[PDB]
RNA sequence: AAUUUUCUUU
RNA sequence: AAGUUGGACAAACUUGGUCAUUUAGAGGAAGUAAAAGUCGUAACAAGGUUUCCGUAGGUGAACCUGCGGAAGGAUCAUUA
RNA sequence: GGAUAGUCGGGGGCAUUCGUAUUCAAUUGUCAGAGGUGAAAUUCUUGGAUUUAUUGAAGACGAACUACUGCGAAAGCAUUUGCCAAGGAUGUUUUCAUUAAUCAAGAACGAAAGUUAGGGGAUCGAAGACGAUCAGAUACCGUCGUAGUCUUAACCAUAAACUAUGCCGACUAGGGAUCGGGCAAUGUUUCUCGACUUGCUCGGCACCUUACGAGAAAUCAAAGUCUUUGGGUUCCGGGGGGAGUAUGGUCGCAAGGCUGAAACUUAAAGGAAUUGACGGAAGGGCACCACAAUGGAGUGGAGCCUGCGGCUUAAU
RNA sequence: UUCGAUGGUAGGAUAGAGGCCUACCAUGGUUUUAACGGGUAACGGGGAAUUAGGGUUCGAUUCCGGAGAGGGAGCCUGAGAAACGGCUACCACAUCCAAGGAAGGCAGCAGGCGCGCAAAUUACCCAAUCCCGACACGGGGAGGUAGUGACAAGAAAUAACAAUGCAGGGUCUUGUAAUUGGAAUGAGUACAAUGUAAAUACCUUAACGAGGAACAAUUGGAGGGCAAGUCUGGUGCCAGCAGCCGCGGUAAUUCCAGCUCCAAUAGCGUAUAUUAAAGUUGUUGCAGUUAAAAAGCUCGUAGUUGAACUUUGAGCCUGGUCACCGGGGUCGUUAACCUUCUGGCAAAACCAGGACUUUUACCUUGAAAAAAUUAGAGUGUUCAAAGCAGGCAAGUUUUGCUC
């Protein structure tokens, strides 16, 4: 089983220690993958440009297009995957237009049957989703 | 091999208490086991146990008469400071009324309430109740 | 899960048996998982009783017999219905019927 | 619990609770002290002193009538062997063990006892140091095992 | 002896 | 004072070995995901050669075979 | 722990003895098939195949006896005898006196297969050669057949290496078999012992019933004495793939052994059990919308009535 | 361990011990109880978050200690610096140059560029705390005050008294009001007193200041989880929704438009880090036959664990909160403060005071111990987050008392 000697708290430490690597959470927060490989360095929010527009396939059960586009960290120079929420913003959506990208709430995770993407868009040309679709605000002349 | 003579004295009397036999036999003895018993027995779980004196550590035959739960041990021996006591009870009393923890305490083998009365923490032997 | 408490075969104390030849498909199978039956049958068969002591010397001297010990393997066995798949309740009993 | 072995045989002595002097019996306590010390020069060891002494002259146990063990009484006498007995034993089975070997070397099985014995060796030679009955320096050569038994 | 295959759903 | 001779601390530069991290590259061999491809059927029933493990060989492939093991077998069973 | 007495063991090693079977070789007897398979087919046989009979050689293996039986730490160990070393249990009013349990690091053995040199190579038999089955058989089937299967001197070091269940110690329910030892019988039997019978006890291999108890259940006398959670001590796991992969280190002639990730992807993977369905699984039976019966009448083969596809047209 | 690594001698240097340095003499010191090396997106602590307990995470940051003033190195002054709002040289930068040269360091207070998801005025004042100096008198971007915000905690605008018929209820009371109307209205508007260095603000000041755009409450959700629609229209596995399961192929309670409802509230959602749940790190307190998991087996040293046994019980005195309990001394079982020093008695021996554990681990108490912070005692910031004050005292106004 387990020692129980009263002088055996190393041993028990020890053990502990060797094990709590196989723990996930334990292993994703001491492998400082976030700041080592990982797209976000810990940041809750990164600016980027769009580089293109890619109509990824839903998985099974479902079928439909997912709308997405690919996105160039201006901070990190990896190029990532990036969701847009709505619809009909594609098309207000151009290349170069300044994207904000955070995460999708999954801890980096795949949401859904979108495959293979972990991002989100938030602002498109500094201005914020769900303003320019109610008409309150404007994309700028740029 | 044979690490602690009260673990399995405890285990002898709680095994034949589930049985629900009225007599269990002990070996070996010791005077932790027989201090251990005398405090049972002034608390009212244990009646009369004869000693039989052998060239040996020596046997003893106890009398039940249920009225017990389950009586263990607890090893390794941790050192338990008049702080401690109430924690120890809540973690293994079955409430603060019904329940006796035993220590080895520095003016001998007593209940933890009477410990508690003479102000003297000590090491944790076990619990009956 | 186990299917039997023996695992099939007659292995306590043990760390390994010698293993037989099945009769029909020559299959290695072990000593203790050979199913063995002892075929004890005359040399000739009843309905020729009658011609050979007609056809005899010797005043009715005795008709010898053959001993032979087969030994099946499972899927041979079963083939041949020596053995025969029982119920779960059944499966528990070793007395032949 | 066999310490190189996994039977649990409990096969022993079980000796009576009259830790007395027999009651039927005209030992004389220093007659036995002086017929153990003449068996001691005969040359037997202290075991087959006790069961001479029990199943033939019919004294039960010595020490009951002279007051001390056998082993106390021959190192009080002088009569006391360098080496105690339960470790001469050990190393002359294992010289025996190493002869065999050597005069045939596939006996992996012997191979395998020799290891068990020499382990045995060393732990009781590791106590006998601890406690003082060697030199602390004693030590164990296979080399010089066969000049240590003779 | 000999017997391969059954698309994604409603 | 200007100036002179030695000593110690000693920034910094060129080179060589070692450590840590980061970063190109012609080419090569992998895994990972598929609304409705091509080849055949290895496994799940005795899956139609019972299955699996270790080892070795071979073949377009699932895989087949040799040797030794296990039932997680399709037998807890022939006392005569 | 050690000693002692009678034992016990298919425990180890060495030397030695015996058994039939397989293949082959020589010789003798008549002749037409022999092998093999579902069917065959390859192959060899009036030059004597196959069989029968005598003798001999080679290597391998110890059938039956052989078991819910034994031994060993495990892998494993099965012909006779002798020798050597060692081992468990039992008996003991014998000896020592805590000498003890479990282990990192480090070491011994370690099936089979695989490697390097020597010997030997009967049988079987990876690779392979043909010959049948099938649409394709590269396999399963038949014959031959190299390495291998045997052994010595060096290697490695893993298997479903299993009881898928670490080791030591205490307690816990009823019974009957079996092995080894011991105790008892004014017990039986056979020319002082053995065999058999009965009871008791210790240590093993297991078995039947049951569940005070446990588990998710299958089931378990331990996998019980655990929410009433603590006798002691090692190994090992943290959802499934990636992956026992990559890299690093280490051992090995090599094959490979040991240690052993990360990125990414995924909402399942898995275990036990239940009800249906299915089975080229088994056992009981039912059926001219099934078969047998030399079945009877027939249809399809001919020409036409009529219906359904396809063709055409404007709808067909 | 060369070029000091371990120790001895002697010397040098330092304010001072010291291999800090030098000459000689020995090979020593640490380490599986993890030495050494490497990583740390590591300043450390008081402390903070979650809270059965045990634990896990964080702590640059209002307090303490250390380091730095672009990276090193050296040095003067001074008691005190290897000081950088002191100096010197190199390394990387910036600047006026007349081309001879000169000259610096905001990880200080403001402000600018760049990196950025991410964070404020080129403001006033020494009045309060304190510091410095020759010193009542000076200075202090330490410090106090204010301007800016969505967020850090505490209090609360968007109302409300009646006539009215219907649904009513049981002669007393709620609701839909295309209805009225006189009420209390505070946000603001102004002014006065107070506040303060000056102010702002708070408190406070008469007085102007709603009849409906009054001076329009939002954020999410309405299938389960988890609370609130199978309602009406548009599309039809498409757009899409969607934390997971999951909805959508012409009846869509889950897509987008309307109506209403549900939850919090001047706040709500989303993304990330962390904590509880996680008994999925398990000492408390996991699991290993079949779900992941017993090394093929054995020996064996660290490590862990280690049978029993050496003074137990009975009877008193006295004083302590309730037939009870804790505490000090004794005599006999068996000799009852072992032994030493000092002082006394004296035939060795006895009494009193001090020391008294062979040697620990363990338990109890005490000492010295930073504050804040945590719990918490007292106390009218109108309650509260607060703060450490405060109170008496209406009938004299007493130049006091009390904490
Ligand atoms: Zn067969």
């Amino acid at each position: 089983g387990k020692p129980a000697g009263l002088n055996a708290a190393r041993k028990l430490r020890n053990h502990r220690r060797e094990e709590r690597w196989a723990d996930a959470h334990y292993k994703k927060r001491l492998l400082g993958t976030a700041y080592k490989s990982s797209p976000f360095g810990g940041s809750s929010h990164a600016k980027g440009i769009v580089v293109e527009k890619i109509g990824v396939e839903a998985k099974q059960p479902n079928s439909a297009i997912r709308k997405c586009v690919r996105v160039q960290l201006i901070k990190n120079g990896k190029k990532v995957t990036a969701f847009v929420p709505h619809d009909g913003c594609l098309n207000f959506v151009d290349e170069n237009d300044e994207v904000l990208l955070s995460g999708f709430g999954r801890k980096g995770k795949a949401k859904g049957d979108i495959p293979g993407v972990r991002f989100k868009v938030v602002k498109v040309a500094g201005v914020g989703l769900s303003a320019l679709f109610h008409e309150k605000k404007e994309k700028p002349r740029a | 091999v044979r690490q602690s003579v009260l673990a399995d004295c405890l285990n002898n009397i709680v095994n034949a208490e589930r049985r629900g036999r009225r007599q269990v036999l002990i070996r070996p003895s010791s005077k932790v086991i027989v201090k251990f018993l005398t405090v049972m027995q002034k608390h009212g779980y244990i009646d009369e146990f004869t000693e039989i004196d052998d060239h040996r550590s020596g046997k003893i035959v106890i009398q039940l008469n249920g009225r017990i739960n389950k009586c263990g041990v607890i090893s390794p021996r941790f050192n338990v400071k008049l702080k401690d006591i109430e924690k120890w009870v809540n973690q293994l009393l079955p409430s603060r009324q019904v329940g006796v923890i035993v220590l080895t305490t520095s003016r001998g083998i007593m209940s933890h309430n009477e410990a508690r009365a003479k102000d003297a923490g000590g090491k944790i032997l076990g619990f009956f109740y | 899960t186990q299917k039997r408490r023996n695992n099939g075969r007659n292995k306590h104390g043990r760390g390994h048996v010698k293993f037989v030849r099945c009769i029909n498909c020559s299959r290695a199978v072990p000593k203790d998982k050979a199913i063995k039956r002892w075929t004890i049958r005359n040399m000739v068969e009843t309905a020729a009783i009658r011609d050979l002591s007609e056809a005899s010397v010797y005043s009715e001297y005795t008709i010898p017999k053959l001993y032979i010990k087969l030994q099946y393997c499972v899927s041979c066995a079963i083939h041949s219905r020596v053995v025969r798949v029982r119920s779960r309740e059944g499966r528990r009993i070793r007395t032949p019927p | 619990g066999r310490m190189h072995s996994k039977g649990k045989g409990i096969a022993s002595s079980a000796l009576p609770y009259v830790r007395s002097p027999p009651a039927w019996c005209k030992a004389d306590a220093d007659s036995v002290v002086e017929q153990i010390l003449k068996f001691s020069k005969k040359g037997m060891s202290p075991s087959q002193i006790g069961v001479t002494l029990r199943d033939s002259h019919g004294i039960p146990q010595v020490r009951f009538i002279t007051g001390q063990k056998i082993m106390r009484i021959l190192k009080a006498n002088g009569l006391a062997p360098e080496l105690p007995e339960d470790l001469y034993n050990l190393i002359k089975k294992a010289v025996s063990v190493r002869k065999h070997l050597e005069r045939n070397r596939k006996d992996k099985d012997s191979k395998f006892r020799l290891i068990l014995i020499e382990s045995r060796i060393h732990r009781l030679a590791r106590y006998y140091r601890k406690v003082g009955a060697l030199p602390p320096t004693w030590k164990y050569e296979s080399a010089t095992a066969s000049a240590l038994v003779a």
